[PDB]
């Protein structure tokens, strides 16, 4: 492997500094799979890497499925990863920030982690909002402020970046500061058939007294 | 008339010096007196303001 | 303008042939305070094209605002003439013998003459004649690159469209999968970037962008064609003026394609992520300060003004898109303008584009407006009543005075 093993660690490295969303994701499982088969003695640093890219997919959410992990992850030095996990799944933010700043010389001293901590803050603040949004039809900003912990500006930031997504439902007041949302649906299926009809029945009156010459 | 009536597919609430100076009409009380006789007239759905100068604009 | 970020010695290096001197030209005529690099650029490689009478007018009208070597042309000309009257027989005694390599050969040595001294017509229907005498899959591609730069030279890019399409679409319906996302040869990428570069020229932005989103970072560099960062910046700008937010994110943002591209222009890379994530002051203020570099280009000095304006179009509209009651205060404080000046843009484009919103003067507040359907339908069902009887009314008199047969006569 003199090409292939240069090209490869190549394309890990700048994909490591970078980081070209889906195509360095699947690198970086491919590379985990591969020093987790190989590499034996370094899951002790490997664990932390491999519930990172767990919370970053979200979609295996079976960190503990090894058995064999779950002894050497009660030992009090290393539990972080742990916590955080069962923060996350939770989807609650308090929790999140308390461990986050009280755990230290762990977390918050790698670069590795550092570069994808903030994707992962949002993610359970996006999602929380959006639990929290259901039921409300006219919700002040700084209520929503207050749940999540962050500035009304930040709140204003993460609903537009929201609403312009497509995945909340509703529009801000910015002179109440509040938001709306949309929750009374209207029978317009009958408005547009009527308004096709009436087009239709314009088009063919014009036809008909044209054909007369 | 037309100007003005255009007026109102993008505003809400004028000032009646600023508005007489879209229509070119040189003059707020020209504009009011003009604005009164559309609403008069029936051509036009709004209400003047003394005490600020400004036409509200309904359509409604 | 005082620019030293501008370097002529990559801005050369970036390109190779002949495109090099009309780009040359261009931004020397186009943008004054380069002497002491124009001057010895000029003097070093001026030589090529044998073609130096509009050059000395201009060097002369220039001279008097702030020559002929007899021997040189003439030495010039007569060797020229001598490698054509050369070539001229190396293809008689090739079509004499008549072989197809060799003739191929002859039509190859005189593309690559008359390119050098600046014949393009001659040969671009030498090489359509010679076209049916092509028959392999690699000369009929070679002859098709060929005739694609002589056409991209002489600026007729509705005519090399369809060659380019032909191009496309004759090899086993291009190459059926494509080869594994090209081979080691870059023919797919030349194709797509010269039929990229001719939609753009057409005035066609959204084709203009899709086909140059696809130009892969393995063509490594064209030097004949547009440069790297050229492509990047076309295909950057494009998309952003006509791709929406969805398209933008699947195929400028996500791609794993581009990116690399956009590497070789932070500038680019930085004004459509804070396009995509709604830092519209410092959007428009780098897009400001990238316009005078960006109106000394070739092919996108006339489209600056219209890719500008549609994109400070689509940034206003996006702007107004979560809101339902914004201020307009801070909409001119995003938007780099007054308050009167947000106004007026706001009012011409709620009267035709796609923003549905009503302006407040007096606290200067913007409201989105929602029409009821009940009510529209209501009116335009009226009004669509009122016209057919009308109509019907109308030609009911028509039938009659058709049946009475009453027409106007000549006395």
């Amino acid at each position: 492997p003199l090409i292939m093993g240069v090209i490869r660690e190549c394309g890990g490295k700048m994909h490591l500094r970078e980081g070209e969303f889906e195509k360095a994701h699947t690198d970086f499982f491919e590379a985990f799979k591969n020093y987790d088969e190989s590499g034996s003695p370094r899951r002790t640093t490997c664990l932390k890497y491999l519930v990172l890219a767990n919370m970053l997919m979200k979609s295996g959410i079976n960190p503990f499925d090894s058995q064999e992990a779950k002894p050497y992850k009660n030992d009090p030095e290393i539990l972080a990863m742990t916590n955080l996990v069962s923060a996350y799944q939770n989807n609650d933010i308090t929790e999140f920030e308390k461990i986050l700043k009280t755990n230290h010389s762990n977390i918050m001293d790698d670069p590795f982690i550092r570069e994808h901590i903030e994707e992962l803050l949002r993610n359970i603040r996006t999602q929380v909002l959006i639990k929290l949004i259901k039921p409300y039809t006219r919700i002040h900003i700084p209520f929503i402020s207050k749940e999540l912990n962050i500035d009304v500006a930040d709140v204003e930031s993460l609903l537009v970046q929201c609403i312009l997504d497509n995945t909340i439902h509703g529009r801000i007041d910015q002179v109440n500061q509040l938001l709306e949302l949309d929750h009374q649906k209207r029978g317009g299926a009958r408005y547009t058939a009527l308004d096709k009809w009436t087009n239709q029945l314009n088009s063919l009156n014009q036809a008909v007294v044209s054909k007369l010459a | 008339k037309k100007n003005i009536q255009r007026l109102t597919k993008t505003f809400l609430t004028l000032s009646l010096q600023d508005m007489a100076s879209r229509v070119q009409l040189s003059g707020p009380q020209e504009a009011e007196k003009y604005v009164l006789h559309m609403i008069e007239d029936g051509e036009i759905f709004a209400s003047i303001n003394q005490k600020d100068g400004m036409v509200s604009f309904h359509d409604n | 303008v005082e620019n030293p970020s501008l370097d002529l010695e990559q801005y050369a290096a970036s390109y190779s042939g002949l495109m090099r001197i009309e780009r040359l030209q261009f931004i020397a005529d186009h943008c004054p305070t380069l002497r002491v690099e124009a001057l010895k650029m000029a003097l070093s490689f001026v030589q090529r094209t044998f073609n130096v009478d509009m050059y000395e007018e201009i060097h002369r009208k220039l001279s008097e605002a702030t020559a002929l070597d007899t021997a040189w042309v003439e030495a010039t000309r007569k060797k020229a003439l001598l490698k054509l009257e050369k070539l001229d027989t190396d293809l008689k005694n090739y079509k004499g013998n008549s072989i197809k390599e060799s003739i191929r050969r002859g039509h190859d040595d005189l593309g690559d003459h008359y390119l050098d001294c600046g014949d393009l017509s001659n040969a671009l229907k030498c090489y359509s004649r010679a076209r049916d005498y092509c028959t392999s899959a690699k000369h009929v591609i070679n002859m098709c690159l060929n005739v694609i730069k002589v056409s991209v030279y002489l600026q007729n890019w509705s005519h090399v469209l369809s060659y380019v399409s032909k191009a496309e679409s004759t090899p086993e319906i291009a190459e059926q999968r494509g080869e594994r996302d090209s081979q080691t040869q870059a023919i797919l990428t030349k194709l797509k970037c010269a039929a990229g570069l001719a939609e753009l020229a057409a005035r066609k932005y959204k084709q203009a962008a899709k086909c140059l989103l696809l130009a892969s970072f393995d063509h490594c560099d064209f030097p004949e064609l547009l440069s790297p960062s050229n492509v990047a910046i076309y295909g950057g700008l494009c998309a952003l003026a006509t791709f929406d937010r969805q398209e933008l994110q699947r195929n400028v943002i996500s791609s794993s394609s581009f990116k690399l591209f956009l590497e070789l222009e932070p500038q680019v890379r930085d004004i459509i992520f804070k396009f995509y994530e709604s830092k519209y002051a410092s959007c428009l203020k780098m897009l400001d300060e990238m316009k005078d570099n960006l109106l000394l280009d070739m092919y996108l000095a006339p489209h600056v003004r219209t890719l500008y304006t549609q994109i400070r179009n689509r940034a206003l509209i996006q702007y107004f898109s979560p809101y339902v009651s914004a201020d307009m205060h801070r909409m001119a404080a995003a938007f780099n303008t007054t308050v009167a000046a947000l106004e007026d843009e706001l009012t011409q484009l709620i009267l035709e584009g796609l923003i549905s919103a009503r302006v407040d003067s007096h606290s200067k507040i913007l409201y989105a407006r929602d029409v009821d359907q009940r009510s529209t339908t209501f009116e335009k069902s009226l009004l669509m009543g009122k016209e057919f009887q009308r109509r019907a009314k109308a030609m009911m008199l028509r039938a009659a005075v058709l049946r009475n047969q009453i027409h106007v006569k000549s006395p």
